[PDB]
């Protein structure tokens, strides 16, 4: 039971795995070039990151 | 996605599109009749979804 939940954790590897877990907080430069990108994007992953 | 990823995931032919699935994790969208021809001639491919 130890060796099957110490594998079933799947640590963060992409923005897709980090689009779901709202425990780990997102972040951006305030009104820089990164914050401007997520505000205008229409991709399903990147719009949820702006939410 | 495809508007943002033009000339990256937008292949221009079916023969280079099936090969791109055969190389990387590619999920090519095409007509259902040709998929029923390729899957019966290639046992490393499948038709997922309706
Ligand atoms: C399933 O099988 C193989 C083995 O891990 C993976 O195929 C490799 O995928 C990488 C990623 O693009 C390529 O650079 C390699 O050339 C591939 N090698 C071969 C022999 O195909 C594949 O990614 C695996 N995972 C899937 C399909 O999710
Ligand atoms: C998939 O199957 C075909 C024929 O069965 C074979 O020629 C091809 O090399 C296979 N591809 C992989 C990645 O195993």
């Amino acid at each position: 039971a130890f060796l099957t939940v110490e594998r079933m954790e799947s640590p963060i590897d992409s923005a897709d795995d980090l689009a779901k877990q709202t425990k780990i907080e997102y972040g951006a430069v305030e009104d820089g070039a990164t914050m401007t990108f997520f505000k205008k994007s229409k991709i399903s992953t990147y719009d949820k990151m702006w939410a | 996605f495809m508007s943002s990823r033009r000339q990256s995931v937008l292949v221009k032919s079916n023969e280079e599109g099936i090969q791109r699935v055969l190389t990387s994790d590619y999920a090519f969208l095409m007509e259902s009749t040709t998929i029923e021809f390729v899957t019966q001639r290639n046992c490393n491919l499948t038709q997922i979804g309706g």
